[PDB]
């Protein structure tokens, strides 16, 4: 089959295609009006550029702080990603992790850091190894961690991951923050999600389930570095917004006899929230005792 | 050497520093919030909370009257003071003042900070609020004390 | 010009001060004129452009470009220019005589604005586009060594929006003082 | 005692771009979350701080106006009314102090 | 007197290709006649060079000294003209390149002293100069690391030759 250097290479090449061809069908240089309605600072009007201004642009207009605080981007109440382009003229309003009611903040954060661990999975293995994802269970952010679904080859049936494998993880996630890779995000067709993750049937169930709920029947990517994958919500803007991460823990779901199903599980906090390594020590404590949805 | 000297040496001398205290008492009790340097609201800070202790006393008692008439230039307070300030902490034991810093003044850029009793008919000061429980640092620990108190209770 | 009076009263008296004068050549030497004024503004040969534009139009072609690069070109011109209307001045308002001529422009133009580091803001230098504008051509009739020239552009309310700027704007909003709470 | 030579330029650097005579970059600057003004963490917002005060000064002006002399302090509690407010039912025997503004957001009413 | 930093606004670049980079953005502004110790001035000047924008302003802000406010207004009015008149974007993406003081046109007045005699006083006035470069603050320098050390003590062993002869 396909080498996975050469899948991703693919990979890449598709959402460069798309990406482009979005770019395309835009127009030049269109304007939008978009007013920024917020306790801080009302009243301030942004004409930007359909499709090419992000809310992130429209925070370097006023001030680094929202730059650097601003989370989250409310979009006529909808939540909206940071770097996500806008498509049309709208009042726009920014969020914060130490906000009154942070919970699309915190949601969006849960989300993000479980595809910054999920993609450590692949290069993780060995390259005789075969991977392959499930998907990213909705996970509350009060159950202590965040978990994600894997599936390994069938010479991996007994065997399970030690503390130095557990910390090999945790070094490569802190390599992965430390790159400072920014969230791209990209909405497209359902069809043309299809052909990009072709070589994995649990995605191509999840795009088709995901096209299935939305009536236009269109499903968002994000990329980080050469890493693609189906989420559903708005992300984090760039990986250096975490600061204490650590996986906890690996379990395996049952049954095992139709499909073994392993349960990856972390926890992460951000550089805005950072806690006291006794009270960090506590919450690894709780994030490697198995956690399950409602 | 200085160790256990719990009084400032401010003003012109022992007598000078109690009338600058006693001045900045009889505008506490008048104004029920009053702007002054950090150091002297410090100060200021335990003789204003005993007034209160000896209001609770009663008007009646020949001790606190006498402590009253000395503590306040302005005769007017002391009915103030045994028939509204009392009255209002009758069921508060203590913590009658909060104390707080703002901006150092553009005279001479000395450490401010501002005094008021508890209580007061002015609009409230802007107070710092501690974080939200609905944030990820506090749902976090709220589900850990979850967890923890039904691990106890089975 | 048949059904308005006053503009054929308005060129007799033209004729008046000067005789040898024609309606039927004007607007080609206006034209003339007129990008004779515009390709100056790319060397931005100022003493000349006096002797082409009017004092009251030479404030608008300098200010906004006093640090900027034009890069103006003239490519084709759609349709004849037309003598809209003319008109002069009141008779002895203070010693001197006016006459304004209306003329209209629908040609093809270029235009190239960069910054003052040289990138570009506005237009683009390759792709001409149609241009309506109405042109006002005035010259001092009392003084011998008067001469038409650049005037005044009329805007109609009903012209089609100008190309959007390359760049993007933040408008602010009304600033408010502590006491003043924002108001809508 | 005077000096004995004059001190060159060279030493005179050393001695005055020292570290510990430069000024120390503050860390405790944080945007105020109400009005998104700079503020420290432990010293009130300038902005929220002045805004509070005027309030106080135009209170306090109503409050000797309706005074009307020194030495006269009421003996009873004080409540501030607005525009558009009927007293309370708890708001009985208090001096009433009248307002000819609308009652702030962040001044909540009891 | 010299004037120079003003006319420094007045300079235009030739129109640039698409083939070169963006040049970046820059404005020079200073402020003339400042009732201030240019000594005095120099460390805020020191302070906020190589900064950003805006957090040069939070650090003005809360400085004590008289001079910050001076440099704060300055910073303020030369971020407005910058976006305004200079084709600057983003407000916020500007950070100081240069900030220093110069000496001013300074008065001279007696200080009486004891037994009759006298001195000499100055009402010192001073310059500010700052000039503001489109972009992000360039990374500083990191520290030079054990192994930078390794390889230059190698290079100057390597670079030695047989001295005095052929
Ligand atoms: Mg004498
Ligand atoms: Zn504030």
């Amino acid at each position: 089959q396909l080498s996975p250097t050469e899948l991703t290479e693919m990979r890449n090449d598709l959402f460069n295609k798309e990406k482009a061809r979005q770019l395309s069908l835009t127009p030049r240089t269109e304007k939008i009006e978009v007013k920024h309605v917020g306790k801080t600072d009302p009243g301030t009007v942004f004409v930007m550029n359909k499709n090419i201004s992000t809310p992130y642009s429209c925070a370097m207009h006023l001030s680094e702080w929202y730059c650097r605080k601003s989370i989250l981007a409310l979009v006529d109440g909808q939540p909206w990603d940071m770097y996500k382009p806008l498509t049309k003229s709208c009042e726009i309003k920014f969020l914060t992790f130490k906000d009154c009611d942070p919970g699309e903040v915190n949601k969006a954060y849960w989300r993000s850091c479980a595809m910054m661990m999920g993609c450590v999975i692949e290069r993780a293995f060995k390259d005789e190894y075969m991977v392959n994802l499930v998907r990213a269970p909705e996970v509350p952010v009060i159950s202590g961690a965040f978990c994600y679904d894997v599936v390994l080859d069938s010479k991996l049936d007994e065997w399970m991951p030690t503390k130095e494998n557990l910390r090999s993880f945790t070094k490569d996630a802190h390599a992965l923050i430390y790159k400072d890779l920014p969230f791209e995000t990209l909405e497209v067709e359902a069809k043309v999600a299809l052909e990009i993750f072709q070589h994995s049937k649990y995605k191509v169930d999840f795009i088709e389930e995901k096209a299935s709920q939305n009536p236009e029947r269109i499903v968002k990517l994000h990329r980080i570095g050469d890493f693609i994958d189906v989420s559903e919500g708005p992300l984090i803007p760039r990986t250096s917004i975490c600061f204490q991460y650590e996986v906890s823990a690996v379990h395996n779901l049952q049954p095992t006899q139709p499909s073994l199903i392993r349960r990856f599980q972390g926890v992460s906090l951000p550089v805005h929230l950072r806690a006291h390594f006794t009270i960090w020590d506590k919450l690894l404590e709780r994030s490697r005792k198995m956690v399950t949805e409602d | 050497i200085s160790h256990g000297r719990v009084f400032r040496r401010m003003g012109l001398g022992p007598e000078s520093r109690i009338h600058l205290l006693r001045n900045l008492l009889t505008g506490l009790v008048r104004h029920e919030r009053i702007e002054a340097p950090w150091a002297r609201v410090d100060e200021m800070r335990g003789y204003a909370e005993k007034l209160i202790d000896y209001g609770k006393l009663g008007d009646t008692n020949e001790r606190a009257m006498r402590m009253a008439d000395f503590w306040l230039t302005e005769k007017d307070l002391i009915p103030k003071l045994f028939q509204v300030l009392a009255p209002r902490y009758k069921d508060q034991t203590g913590g009658y003042t909060r104390m707080l810093q703002i901006p150092n003044r553009s005279l001479d850029r000395a450490k401010m900070a501002v005094i008021e009793y508890k209580g007061n008919c002015l609009p409230p000061l802007p107070l710092p609020r501690r974080d939200s429980h609905l944030t990820l640092l506090n749902q976090l620990l709220q589900g850990l004390r979850q967890d923890l108190r039904q691990s106890q209770e089975a | 010009m048949k059904k308005t009076m006053a503009s054929q009263v308005s060129i007799r008296r033209i004729k008046d001060y000067d005789a040898n004068f024609k309606i039927k050549d004007f607007p080609e030497k206006a034209k003339d004129i007129f990008i004779e004024a515009h390709l100056c503004l790319n060397n931005s040969d100022h003493d000349r452009l006096h002797t082409l534009v009017t004092e009251h139009c030479f404030p608008d072609m300098t200010w906004d470009i006093k640090y900027k690069t034009v890069r103006w070109s003239f490519v084709e011109s759609l349709e004849p220019s037309h003598v809209v209307q003319v008109r002069c001045s009141s008779m002895m308002n203070q010693g001197n005589v006016y006459g304004q001529i209306t003329v209209r422009m629908h040609t093809r133009q270029t235009l190239a604005i960069y910054d003052r580091f040289g990138r570009l803001m506005y237009g683009q230098e390759d792709v001409p586009k149609d241009v309506l504008e109405y042109v006002v051509f005035e010259k001092q009739l009392t003084n011998p060594y008067g001469s038409w020239r650049m005037h005044t552009k009329i805007v109609p309310p009903w012209a089609p929006p100008k190309q959007p700027i390359l760049k993007t704007v933040m408008i602010p909003g009304p600033q408010l003082k502590p006491e003043e709470e924002y108001e809508e | 005692a005077a000096p004995k030579n004059r001190r060159t330029i060279e030493v005179n650097r050393c001695r005055r771009r020292n570290p510990q005579k430069l000024i120390k970059v503050k860390n405790n600057i944080d945007v105020c979350p109400e009005c998104g003004h700079l503020k420290q963490k432990h010293v009130l917002c300038a902005y929220c701080y002045e805004k509070v005060c005027k309030e106080t000064a135009e209170i306090r002006r109503q409050i000797g106006k309706q005074e009307g002399g020194p030495f006269k302090a009421p003996t009873i509690e004080t409540v501030v009314l607005y525009t558009g407010e009927t007293p309370s039912e708890q708001d009985q025997g208090k001096r009433i102090i009248e307002r000819d503004r609308k009652r702030p957001s962040w001044f909540t009413q009891n | 007197i010299s004037r120079k930093w003003e006319k420094k606004n007045k300079i235009v670049y030739p129109p640039q290709l698409p083939g070169e980079p963006r040049r970046p953005a820059e404005i020079y502004h200073c402020r003339r006649q400042i009732k201030y110790s240019k000594d005095k001035m120099w460390y805020l000047a020191k302070l906020i060079r190589g900064m950003s924008i805006d957090q040069a302003l939070a650090q003005l802000e809360f400085n004590d000294k008289k001079g910050a406010k001076i440099i704060k207004e300055v910073l303020l009015e030369a971020q407005d003209m910058a976006v305004r008149d200079h084709n600057v974007e983003f407000r916020s993406n500007l950070y100081i390149a240069e900030s220093t003081s110069g000496r001013g046109q300074c008065l001279k007045r007696i200080r009486y002293h004891g037994r009759g005699r006298f001195g000499i006083m100055e009402k010192v006035y001073c310059h500010y100069f700052v000039k503001l470069v489109e972009g992000p603050p360039p990374p500083p320098e990191p520290p030079k690391t054990a192994v930078a050390h390794a390889k230059e003590y190698i290079q100057q062993l390597r670079s030695r030759t047989i001295v005095h002869t052929l």
